[PDB]
């Protein structure tokens, strides 16, 4: 039974063999393995009983349980608790992905499940490479369990391997002849993961077998990945396998230089300039054949910087602190291009800089165009615009001004980014969902942040019609969250999240400025939630009638002026008059109540239950659905 | 203070305003300027009892809640043809239909 | 300076003119060629509304032109559950 | 438990709350620590002496917490002793306006907006039945202010 199998699971737990003999026995055939073959819901995830003993290396009371019954290893579990808890696995998956190799070799004897395909093709192996055990991944494969199982994404065993730091694992596949130019879905091929996480062992155990150089799907050879990801000890190795050319040497010293130009973790500006003077001198060599540097076009975020053709020139600015991090973003935009993954991450950080130091307005810029390059790539720049609303938070805070054109852009920037995700929900059935959702409002809530700071802000007349026809548009796209809480109601509800930071000093929820801006900009005040509840009827609910009495009084006269019917029922049938559920929001409401016999009418109508279906105009039927 | 009243004759039903101390004169002063028909030819009348003239509207039993403003009370009204006094006719309202179902 | 309402049944209701023109269609019907200023009558000739229902229309122009925003409440409005399902119809044709 | 109230400690007000202090602590002055609660605006010891139902009494000078904390233009020290349903019509009435006068004149808080809306929420809640109605008792005008005599009427004020 159920009661019966959290008896079992804790037997299981203690790795107690007498004790689970008591438990397994002295009653019929059906519910004694019905026991040992069913999961565990505890903590909110199921697991086996048998997962729990091998999660703990309690070989001693599983080893038995084999002796004595036929209990199989193919009972679906999930594979970890940390940020994946998907189901789906083996008992035999999360037995070589505990690090106990004493409970992979019993298991092998009673139904090996070494060739276990899970919904992502996960072998056992792969948690053992994930693990990274050598002799639970010596004996795996002596089992005669197949290596080249590839996921979604070719998610090879030499390529986590490589990504992880167990470098015992990755020589012993090439013992076996395995594949040193597996395919990814993205192209990475062995040497992108080695050459990425500085494992500076692994991308030398893969030189000697010739893993070769192959340009990825974002556009990057795996001499350049070393180079972008701030390892110096790689980036060298990986220039003396003897077919680099001139044009791909200099250019992974520029990259090296550029990156570690602007990073958290290597944040070097004596090793920035000198790899790139490096550079600099190594294509200014010569005098024939002399690569000669292409100049990208002048950028305004990155003041009027032309790149530095000259050896002179890049001298003069070894003293100047942002120079050389100005200058690295443009070289690093020259070699990745517009499409990498990782190419604004250091015009993010220097932003998160000049905020900490105060730097406003070079700031807003940074961050507009690493907005703008995400956006590009078609990325969840949600957490970009969070970053724009809390600076912009922190100004106000401050009191320093915000100008009108950056928060024109940021809020046309979040139309666009809420339209992107609005897709992402509409396309996705059940693959993201959830995250896509949360992604959704969250953006529809860095939105409503910004609306609040340009509301608090002052700015110029057009550039506010410009603002106006932003949100003017985002109402016509009408966002819907979980709820169906549109726009209007997230800025009136008082149970709207607030993040942490500098935002929760500047938007108060409900808002008195936002509310006479929605309504302007023209949202429908009558929109319904999935309950039925409007805008003011939700005001009305609000447990803070006296303290921001203001506060609650503006936005109720712009509600009704703006035409919310008073009366508006919800699902359960409850008026804002009898929704009001606070004796002052109660009193504001009856002053502007404007009065109607078609109102009167109707709720005599709904109160006395009469059969008006099909008796009224058609347009009157979601009238009295209405009242 | 002030009520509103109804004055049937007929199928006729005007609508006013008047005070409780405002006589039934007064009442009749105000026919008189909307119907366009001088005052000693009409009778007011609460129910089918005639009312003096200089009674007020107080004393004949129009007080504020009485005559409830949203549900007035009626007044009867006569008129008078050439030298005789018609007799009070009120036709009623139109019946409300039966209720559905 | 008084408006002429009358029901389908012929049913005079006559009202101030301000009485009624807080009603919308009121208002409408009598502009336009419909006017006929000879200031007394003016009058409105209704086809499709029952007496009482129209009754209950006027005791509302009273009640709203009486109570429009003194205090806070008013006392509610007497519609009989008989004569509802047609004063909601009239409240369409009238946009009160 | 008045000291710790007076100022901004709702911890030490708390412990002794659980320690069985005196729920109405007297003093001299003829305070309860929820006056002294009110005059700083401590509103998370007002909500520990509120839990605690440390009840209401009038100051030595007449005057309740609620009115103390009306005239120290402290708004949501108003909410949370008006919460406490220990308080009448007359008492809501009287604490409103004291709150909206007392945002008229004072140099630290003055929001002459917030003024007129208190005074106008005050002034509806007088007239909220239509009958039965609160109405003033206004005092012979003082030459001082003129020689208005408050407001009476919604439409005077």
């Amino acid at each position: 039974m159920e009661g019966l199998a959290g008896y079992v699971y804790k037997a299981a737990s203690e790795g107690k063999v007498l004790t689970l003999a008591a438990l397994l026995l002295n009653r019929s055939e059906s519910d004694i393995r019905y026991l040992l073959g069913y999961v565990s819901q505890q903590g909110g995830q199921r697991s086996t009983p048998l997962i729990i003993a091998a999660r703990n290396g309690h070989a001693k009371v599983v080893r038995l349980l084999l002796e004595h019954y036929r209990v199989q290893t193919q009972q679906t579990g999930t594979v970890r608790f940390d940020g994946y808890v998907i189901d789906g696995a083996t008992a035999l998956w999360c037995a070589a992905g505990a690090g106990h190799f004493e409970v992979v070799k019993l298991l092998v004897s009673h139904g090996a499940n070494v060739n276990h395909t899970t919904v992502t093709n996960s072998t056992p192996l792969r948690a053992a490479c994930f693990d990274g055990r050598l002799d639970i991944v010596k004996y795996l494969v002596e089992n005669n369990a197949n290596i080249s199982i590839a996921n979604k994404y070719d998610n090879t065993c030499l390529m986590i391997a490589a990504y992880k730091g167990h470098t015992d694992v990755v020589r012993y596949l090439l013992e076996q002849r395995a594949d040193p130019n597996a395919k990814a879905h993205c192209g990475a091929t062995a040497l992108h993961f080695a050459a990425e996480a500085g494992h500076i062992d692994i991308v030398k155990e893969l030189i000697k077998w010739r893993a070769a150089i192959v340009v990825n799907g974002h556009g990057m050879t795996p001499l350049k990945v070393a180079a972008e990801s701030c390892k110096a000890d790689v980036v060298e190795l990986l220039l003396s396998h003897a077919d680099c050319d001139r044009r791909s040497r200099i250019e992974a010293l520029e990259l090296l230089g550029a990156s570690f130009a602007n990073d958290r973790e290597n944040y070097d500006i004596i090793k920035t300039y000198h790899y790139l003077y490096l550079a600099m001198l190594e294509r200014f060599q010569d005098g024939d054949n002399i690569l000669e540097k292409e100049v990208l076009p002048p950028i305004h975020a990155y003041g009027n910087r032309t790149e530095c053709r000259n050896p002179q020139e890049l001298e003069s600015i070894r003293q100047d602190r942002d120079a050389l991090h100005m200058e690295g973003l443009i070289v690093r935009e020259r070699i990745l291009g517009a499409d990498n993954i990782d190419v604004s991450h250091p015009i993010i950080y220097r932003g998160a800089v000049y905020a900490d130091n105060m730097e406003f307005e070079q700031c807003i810029k940074l961050w507009l165009h690493a907005l703008h390059l995400r956006q590009k790539g078609n990325r969840n720049t949600h957490k970009d615009l969070l970053r724009f609303a809390q600076v912009f938070s922190q100004m106000i805070h401050l009191n320093e001004t915000v100008k009108a054109p950056d928060i024109e852009c940021v809020l046309r920037c979040s139309v666009l980014e809420i339209e992107q995700s609005m897709n992402r929900v509409k396309n996705i059935s059940d693959a993201d969902v959830h995250n896509a959702m949360d992604n959704y409002e969250c953006n529809l809530y860095t939105f409503l942040y910004l609306v609040c700071i340009s509301t608090k802000t002052q700015c110029s007349e057009e550039d506010q019609c410009k603002i106006n026809k932003q949100i003017y548009n985002l109402i016509h796209l009408d966002p819907r969250t979980r709820e169906g809480f549109t726009l209007l109601h997230l800025a009136v509800n008082s149970n709207t999240p607030v993040d942490d930071f500098h935002t929760n000093d500047v938007c108060s929820f409900p808002n008195a400025l936002v509310t006479k801006l929605l309504l302007d900009c023209g949202a429908e005040v009558n929109a319904v939630d999935n309950e039925g509840n409007s805008a003011l009827h939700i005001i009305v609910q609000y447990n803070r009638p006296i303290s921001d009495f203001l506060t609650l009084h503006s936005i109720i006269i712009s509600l009704v002026e703006a035409g919310a019917h008073t009366d508006m029922t919800n699902k359960q049938n409850k008026t804002p008059l009898d929704k009001s559920t606070t004796g002052v929001s109660e009193i504001l409401l009856k002053t502007q109540m404007k009065m109607s016999l078609k109102c009167l009418a109707a709720r005599a109508v709904r109160a006395n239950d009469i059969n008006y279906q099909d008796q009224i105009p058609r347009t009157l039927e979601e009238f009295v659905g209405f009242h | 203070m002030d009520v509103f009243l109804m004055i049937r004759r007929h199928k006729t039903t005007i609508f006013t305003d008047a005070k409780e101390s405002s006589t039934v004169f007064e009442l009749k002063r105000i026919v008189e300027g909307i119907l366009k028909r001088p005052p000693d030819e009409q009778r007011l009348y609460k129910d089918d009892q005639l009312l003096d003239d200089g009674k007020t509207l107080g004393e004949c039993g129009f007080t504020s809640q009485t005559a409830r403003p949203q549900a007035p009370a009626t007044v009867g009204l006569a008129f008078r043809a050439d030298d005789t006094f018609e007799a009070l006719c009120i036709e009623p309202f139109s019946s409300p239909p039966e209720l559905p179902d | 300076m008084y408006v002429k309402l009358i029901s389908s049944d012929g049913h005079e209701f006559i009202v101030k003119r301000e009485h009624a023109l807080t009603s919308g269609t009121i208002k409408a019907m009598l502009s336009g060629p419909g006017q006929f200023a000879e200031n007394e009558t003016n009058e409105v000739n209704f086809r499709e509304i029952p007496s009482h229902v129209l009754s209950k229309v006027c005791m509302y122009f009273t009640y709203k032109v009486r109570y429009t925003n003194s205090s806070t409440e008013i006392p509610e409005f007497p519609i009989a559950p008989e004569i509802a399902l047609e004063l909601l119809m009239a409240a369409n044709f009238l946009d009160c």
